[PDB]
């Protein structure tokens, strides 16, 4: 998967001599519970605390 | 080689197909017999089609639709004819095919298709698959279903016929047909 | 593969031409910055391109 | 707190110019997250001949 | 009555608490506790509002106690079983899934049993399992000793196979197996040597057939020169319904396919001069060889129009699998004597159920209508099964009728669902569950460690056992119809008397002559 | 007396395998017939011919299939409209000019998402099928279009299996924001069209998330006096704002994307967003008045428009937010006919099915429905049927009725309405329809039912269909016959001899692949007279189950309901021999960022249903209509086919000083 | 034995929320509800699985 919270919705398809076939939309929501994110700045200068 | 139960079996069986198989002739009795190492055992082929009299020499890398008619205990099996050109153009035509069901005064019929997977194709392969489809989508050889015919159209006054009552004997199995030529198949199945 | 690399590049090329279309206007003249009256200059440049 | 958010700080200061990368971890009654960051560090008044 | 005990199995010393429901219709109930030794130990007279538990002594009989409830003075004798036994709810569930639902008592097929094993807490178990196969001659078992083998359960999975040849070498006398059951004794044991469980894949049936055809659900009488609807019911060898099994009768070149409940309504066209009606049903299944799949025959009689009038009534029920709160149309078909039907004014129907006459009503017909149809609105009452009887009268002298019987989806009359969040909780933590149901409803909850809940499947009370247990009251006795107009009313559990001293046979009692 | 019965689709499709069938109630000497398709007036060119031989063996019904392989002009457009159908019997011989189209197949242009932000890459693929519904190795061209009418890019690919993967299209560094349009078209002979939309928007990193949700997405008297409005604000996921002024304003608006709206002096003042949330109530009745000159929600079937500005008083910031419309409806309900044609056979119960969707276009369980109706005699008389009431099924929003019609009627006018034990009489949902009599001087009609509702219909099942043939001066019916249509082509046909004595009877038709999405079935008998001919029929439509024929399935390694990020996962794929798969993963949340109708693949079958030249439950107005209404036209009938006229569209069914100023000077 | 006394919704359902403390058990709980009503009579519920667990722990398989 991709480390990135979101509810993925994955739907394939299969077209073959018999016809096209829309398979069954399969959902996969990533994590929840309790997480953490960080606010790291673009730049910081040596000697800065 | 009649019956009903029987028919269901022989037509239900595992069909297989091969190529690049060149083999020299040896007659075990009447006129022929050959053999081939498929990759697992050692087969056996009884050519004796009106196309065998032009082929008592042997095979050169042809396509042979081998379906077991009867088996020995080592994986090897005898099959009749089924030989086609090779290089057989893997052109893939979609052919019309009507299927009617008779029942005294009653009629249920269908327009449908058959998938020819070659350029030239053994009437043996035709015979088999034509009935294969039938047996699973048209209830052939289950119950009263066991009488009927298969007329294949080729040109404005040419057709080949096949009684369903008794799979078409082995001598015409060496026969062969040009895919492009098949206007279409008509099958009627009475009860 | 040559006929391929050529493709790729032609593509980059169109995709990169497309950029500037945004700054084109009502009457088919181009503005310096987006939303600004259009400049005889810039429009001439875009022609040059 | 329930259905909420708590905050986090790390007071830090870098010495190596442009040194990077910090594994940042959070364990909870459910498991461990290793979130990975990268910190950017820099000199003071730049120019290139 | 219907008993519910907190769990199916008990520590000595624990207190078994029960609650006892009655499908409401001075409320005094007798409850009794018998030990499996057989001895009585408590005779209680509770009101349906409150009751206590039976304290099992830290020292008391072991086995399968029977809690038995009834009504003061009226042999309802309903019952419920609990196990009480020195044990240790092991920490992990085992589930078995056999390869086929049955074993061909004369075939070649080897018998696979798949094993999945997971900690109650929902993670895969790792370990080792001994599986021993055998056959159950009624209340005796018979090991296939050599069939006992050891198998690694890895990431929770693993297959335990029985070999045909070993089978034969234990039972070459085929005649002995006839009508019995293969059983798989499976013991699984965590790799840690710590905990270990044992269950049994039982009730695998040995037979020649993969299916079973049954006709009792389709009437034994028909209307000549009228389409007769045959209703085939196809059980898996146990009793369960098996769906999507195709059936046919070549005698009619008519075929169908059982459904979600084991029924298929194959319609039949019937030539006029008919009287007998022999039908032979085969279980056509594109995977089973003919000789395997099962067959069964029956022969149905024609109706006997009153005084040979020729005035027939058929009432077809069109739909299938019927949900309460459904609109299902019902077809009224007449036939016969011209200047007879000319004066067929109104149909009279009654809906029988639970063995009493629920709703009754009239369906007008206007002239020229030989087929007049009406929308019926199913409502909870008719659960689980209702009958439709209907008739018309010509000129105040002739009565002719028909009854069809219908299964309504064996479901909850009202609603009840325990709503939650389904996210992984933490020990002793604070929990919220919403409760959705019928207003004013009294709800009896219980919470239970997966352990007990799996360990004793059979004893639990279930909507299923409920409904069946009530259906087993409706005084009806065939899928409907009858010899004759009277016979429809008799068979259908009704009794009839008309000004014209035309009457139903004397009812002998509940139950019906086989 | 004894005519033949040549039947075939109302139109032909060029490059289409086209089915033509041919009954004949007619004598026993087997014979031969030529069926050709020739040029539209000329008749010298013969595009294709089949020589069917109907005989006794053949119940004198057979069929062959014809085709028109691109024979026109490949450098100058201009099609031909029209072309001739023809039969050449030993006995009869007859033709029928009739239309053709270059509309063959369908192109479904799968766009990897439906909103895009600058520099993003529009991943695009096209599924591409032919009338027949097989792949169709066809050279295909898509052409992109900006939001203002400029054919930006335009590329073409070849095709080897139905899935043409196209060269992604990168937005630009700095795009023309809007409603981008992708157009699909085949390059050659045909003319089929596919079309797709994708919204390209500018990303702005805001300082709040400003949620703004109302009571329900519509107003009906229930809340006309007070409309609830909850409005929220937050930051990084879960942390909510805390202190904020909130300003709302309202207006009324004729609809949507009309970039205009009459807004009302009474911009409901600060409720003040306190702690992630704020809430307001809004009187529709009150506001609607003075400025908007409306005074009764009758004068309202248009949208209430909301505009909110939240400004966090703490750091001094501000985001806007808004709903563009919340439609005003004179009833919570709206209802419609389902699976029930407005054509009735006398002496035959007429079924009636109403769906009661809510304003939110959903099925609504447990709704009371009332049915009134007046009947008119052939005699001209008028009869008031006594009302009939029924309640809408739990899941179908389907209320079912049946009424047995008096033989003597020929036009049935009716009335559906709702009856919620609270709604006002005015504010109930009402709808009026009228149904005409199958007309036939034969006086004889026909009607076919079958035992189903909640109709699954699984392929491999056998449909038990009851044919009742009433009102015939004369029942004297030799044979019932049948056509099975599906996907604008015929795929089953045949005959059963009636039962020479009894009323209604039963045909047993097996359900097969060919008929998979949905199939039409029509059944006709031949009543004859020394005025040699009378054909008469009926047709139903048949929702059989969406079974892909091959059988694609797909699953993930652990089927749990939450997946920790990045966790390596498997993707397994079930199929029917050797099928071809085009997977696609998207953020389910993209969808919610454009209220626009669902663009996921499920809109396929529907789109792919326009295939069917059908139109309604079936059951036309006269042996003619019935057939045309089922997508056919026929040749033979001594009795005669009607050449339609033209195709009407039809639908099936399954505070002041300032405002005075700026407003004024807003020249 | 909780009693669903509470105005129903449009649908005729009553919804009674419930607070309670889970157990120290490290396992999977299963809630079974039964309802008796005057009219509707009996009704066996839909077994609700409540599933407890923590990331680190002890199993004390003990006789
Ligand atoms: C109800 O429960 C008891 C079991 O305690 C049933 O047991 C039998 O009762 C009959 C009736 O007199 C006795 O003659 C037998 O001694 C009992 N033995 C068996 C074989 O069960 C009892 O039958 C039940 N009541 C009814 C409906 O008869
Ligand atoms: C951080 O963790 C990763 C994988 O999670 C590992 O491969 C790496 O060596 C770690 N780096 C640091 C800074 O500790």
């Amino acid at each position: 998967l991709p480390d990135s919270l979101t509810t993925w919705e994955i739907q394939g398809v299969g077209i073959s001599n018999t016809g096209i076939c829309v398979a069954d939309t399969v959902k996969a929501k990533v994590f929840k519970d309790v997480f953490l994110e960080m606010n790291i700045p673009y730049s910081v200068v040596r000697g800065e605390q | 080689l009649h019956d009903i139960r029987d028919l269901h079996r022989y037509y239900s069986s595992e069909s297989f197909e091969y190529s690049n198989v060149s083999g020299k002739v040896e007659n075990y009795n009447g006129s022929n017999v050959v053999r081939f190492n498929p990759k697992d055992q050692n087969h056996q082929l009884f050519l004796l089609g009106k196309d065998k009299e032009q082929y008592k020499e042997g095979l050169q890398g042809q396509n042979v639709f081998v379906v077991q008619e009867l088996i020995d205990p080592n994986g090897r099996l005898s099959t009749v004819g089924g030989v086609t050109k090779k290089n057989n153009k893997t052109s893939e035509t979609n052919t019309p095919l009507f299927v009617n069901k008779v029942n005294g005064e009653d009629l249920d019929a269908s327009i449908d298709s058959f998938l020819i997977q070659k350029e030239e194709i053994s009437l043996k392969e035709l015979d088999f698959k034509i009935r294969q489809q039938l047996v699973n989508n048209y209830g052939l050889y289950k119950g009263t279903s066991k009488y009927g015919k298969i007329i294949i159209n080729l040109k404005d006054e040419n057709k080949v016929e096949i009684d369903l009552g008794d799979k078409l004997q082995f001598e015409r199995m060496g026969d062969v047909l040009n895919s492009k030529d098949i206007r279409g198949i008509s099958v009627t199945i009475n009860q | 593969d040559p006929l391929i690399e050529k493709q790729k590049l032609k593509k980059k090329l169109k995709e990169g031409m497309l950029s500037i279309m945004s700054y084109r206007n009502a009457d088919y003249s181009y503005s310096v910055w987006k939303g600004g009256s259009a400049s005889t200059w810039l429009t001439a440049f875009a022609l040059r391109v | 707190e329930g259905s909420s958010s708590h905050l986090v700080t790390f007071t830090v200061l870098p010495l190596e110019i442009g040194l990077h990368n910090i594994n940042f971890s959070l364990e909870t009654w459910f498991g461990k997250e290793i979130l990975v960051k990268t910190l950017r560090v820099v000199p003071e008044g730049v120019k290139r001949e | 009555l219907f008993i519910q005990t907190d769990k199916g199995i008990y520590t000595p010393g624990s207190p078994v608490l029960y609650r006892v429901f009655s499908m409401d219709h001075n409320k005094t109930v007798i409850v009794e506790f018998q030990t499996p030794e057989g001895i009585l130990v408590s005779s209680n007279s509770v009101d349906l509002n409150f009751f206590w538990p039976y304290n099992l002594p830290d020292l008391v009989s072991l086995g399968t106690w029977r809690i038995v409830a009834k009504y003061e003075h009226s042999p309802e004798n309903y019952t419920a079983y609990f196990d009480v036994r020195k044990y240790v709810l092991p920490s992990f569930e085992v589930r078995l899934q056999p390869s086929e639902k049955f074993f061909y008592i004369d075939g070649n097929e080897n018998f696979h049993v798949s094993i999945t094993a997971r900690y109650l807490y929902g993670e895969e178990v790792e370990g080792v399992a001994f599986v021993l196969f055998g056959v159950k001659i009624d209340d005796a078992k018979k090991s296939i000793p050599d069939s006992l083998t050891r198998i690694p359960i890895i990431d929770g999975d693993g297959k335990a196979t029985l070999k045909r040849d070993t089978f034969r070498s234990r039972f070459p006398n085929l005649n002995e197996l006839v009508g019995h059951t293969l059983y798989a004794s499976v013991t699984v044991m965590t790799e840690s040597g710590s905990d270990m469980v044992v269950t049994e894949q039982s009730g695998i049936h040995i037979v020649a057939s993969p299916y079973q055809i049954h006709f009792t659900k389709t009437p034994k009488y028909f209307k000549p020169g009228m389409p007769y609807e045959l209703t085939v019911y196809v059980t898996n060898p146990d009793g369960s319904p098996a769906a999507h099994v195709p059936v046919v009768s070549e005698a009619f070149h008519s075929m169908g396919t059982t459904l979600s409940d084991g029924t298929a309504k194959l319609i039949l066209n019937i030539p006029l001069n008919a009287q007998s009606l022999p039908i032979t049903v085969r279980t056509n299944h594109g995977d089973l060889p003919r000789e395997r799949q099962a067959t069964k025959s029956m022969t149905a009689i024609a109706y006997q129009t009153q005084g040979g009038s020729g005035n027939y009534l058929h009432v077809a029920i069109t739909s299938t699998e019927i949900k309460p709160g459904d609109n299902l149309p019902v077809n009224f078909n007449v036939k016969g004597n011209a200047n007879s039907l000319k004066q067929i004014k109104y149909f009279t129907y009654l809906i029988l159920n639970k063995g009493k006459i629920f709703k009754v009503g009239r369906q007008p017909r206007r002239d020229g209508q030989n087929l007049v149809t009406m929308n019926l609105h199913i409502t909870p009452d008719l659960i689980p099964s209702f009958r439709f009887v209907a008739y018309y009268q010509v000129g105040n002298n002739e009565i002719v009728a028909d009854s069809v019987w219908v299964d309504v989806k064996d479901t909850c009359m009202g609603t009840l669902v325990v709503k939650g969040d389904n996210l992984i909780q933490m020990p002793g933590a604070a929990m919220k569950i919403k409760l959705e149901g019928d207003p004013g409803a009294r709800v009896g909850l219980v919470a239970v460690d997966k352990a007990v809940y799996v360990l004793n499947d059979k004893y639990k009370i279930s909507q299923a056992k409920i409904w069946d247990t009530i259906e087993k009251s409706d005084f009806g006795c065939t899928a409907g119809s009858g010899q004759n107009n009277l016979g429809v009313f008799e068979d259908a559990g009704l009794a009839l008397t008309t000004s014209t001293n035309l009457n139903t046979k004397q009812r002998s009692a509940a139950k019906c002559p086989q | 007396e004894q005519t033949y019965v040549i039947s075939a689709p109302k139109i032909f499709r060029v490059g289409a395998s086209e089915n033509i069938v041919i009954q004949v109630y007619g004598y026993t000497e087997a014979f031969d017939a030529t069926i050709s398709i020739k040029s539209y007036p000329d008749k010298k060119f013969s595009y294709s011919s089949g020589h069917v031989h109907l005989s006794s063996e053949n119940k004198f019904q057979n069929s062959a299939i014809l085709t028109i392989q691109p024979k026109q002009l490949p450098g100058g457009q201009n099609p031909v409209s029209y072309v001739y159908l023809e039969v050449v019997s030993k006995h009869f011989s007859k033709s029928k000019r009739m239309p053709i189209t270059y509309d063959n197949g369908f192109l479904f242009i799968h766009t990897d998402k439906p909103v895009y932000t600058p520099d993003q890459s529009v991943k695009v693929r096209v599924y591409s099928l032919n009338d027949d519904l097989k792949p169709a190795k066809r050279e295909t061209v898509l052409t992109f279009i900006d939001p203002e009418g400029s054919e930006v890019d335009m590329v073409e690919e070849i095709d080897h299996i139905g899935i043409i993967s196209f060269p992604d299209f990168k937005i630009p560094s700095n795009p023309r924001y809007g409603m981008w349009t992708i157009k699909a078209k085949y390059k050659e002979d045909f003319s089929t069209t596919g079309t797709a939309y994708f919204e390209v928007k500018e990303y702005v990193l805001p300082h709040f998330s400003v949620s703004i949700e109302p009571e329900y997405n519509f107003i009906g008297y229930k809340n006309f006096k007070n409309f609830e409005i909850t409005i929220k604000a937050r930051y990084f996921y879960n942390k909510v704002v805390t202190e904020a002024d909130v300003y709302i304003t309202f207006g009324i608006r004729e609809d949507l994307k009309d970039d205009q709206k009459e807004m009302m002096q009474t911009a409901m003042q600060n409720t003040m967003l306190i702690n992630g949330i704020a809430q307001v109530t809004f009187d529709s009745e009150t506001a609607v008045k003075e400025l908007s000159y409306y005074s009764l929600e009758d004068l309202n079937n248009k949208y209430l428009y909301i505009a909110v500005t939240v400004i966090e008083s703490t750091g001094g910031f501000s985001e806007e937010a808004e709903i563009p419309g919340i439609k005003y409806v004179l009833s919570p309900y709206k209802l419609n006919l389902v699976a029930t044609p407005l054509f009735l056979k006398p002496g035959i119960p007429y079924p009636i099915k109403v769906q009661v969707k809510d304003s939110l276009d959903q099925l609504v369980g447990g709704v009371p429905v009332t049915l009134n109706a007046q009947t008119i005699d052939v005699n001209q008389e008028t009869s008031d049927l006594d009302p009939s009431k029924s309640v809408t099924r739990v899941d179908d929003g389907v209320a079912s009725f049946v009424l047995n019609l008096p033989s003597g009627v020929t036009v049935l006018e009716f009335n559906v309405k709702t009856d919620a034990p609270d709604l006002p009489e005015e504010n109930q949902a009402r709808e009026g329809y009228r149904a005409i009599a199958y007309s036939s001087l034969s006086q004889s009609y026909l009607y076919i039912d079958w035992t189903d509702n909640h109709k699954a219909l699984l392929v491999g099942e056998h449909l038990n269909i009851i044919v009742t043939p009433k009102s015939p001066y004369i029942d004297k019916i030799t044979h019932y016959n049948y056509l099975i249509l599906s996907k604008g082509k015929i795929i089953h046909f045949g005959t059963r001899e009636k039962f020479s004595d009894a009323s209604y009877q039963s045909i047993n038709i097996p359900v097969t692949q060919n008929m998979v999405p949905s199939s039409r079935l029509l059944v006709y008998y031949i009543v004859t007279g020394e005025q040699t001919a009378e054909l008469v029929s009926d047709s139903v439509w048949l929702n059989i189950e969406e079974k892909c024929g091959n059988q694609l399935q797909v699953h993930l390694s652990p089927d749990a309901d939450a997946y920790s990020p990045g966790q390596t996962v498997s993707l397994n794929m079930a199929t029917g021999m050797d099928s071809w798969v085009a997977l696609a993963a998207v953020d389910s949340a993209v969808y919610g960022v454009q209220r626009g109708a669902k663009k996921p693949l499920e809109r396929v079958f529907q789109f792919l249903e326009k295939s069917d030249l059908g139109c309604g439950a079936g059951g036309g107005l006269n042996n003619a209509n019935v057939f045309h209404l089922a997508g056919l036209t026929f040749l033979t009938n001594a009795n005669a086919d009607d050449s339609q006229e033209n195709d009407e569209p039809c639908k099936e069914i399954l505070l002041q000083k300032k405002i005075e100023e700026i407003a004024a000077k807003y020249k | 034995t909780k009693d669903l006394t509470e105005e129903p919704n449009s649908q005729g359902i009553s919804s009674k929320t419930m607070s309670f403390y889970l157990r120290d058990s490290i396992t999977t709980w299963v809630v079974l509800a039964v309802s008796f009503t005057p009219t509707k009579g009996i009704c066996v519920a839909e077994p609700y699985e409540i599933r407890v667990m923590k990331v680190f722990f002890i199993d004390l398989q003990m006789p």
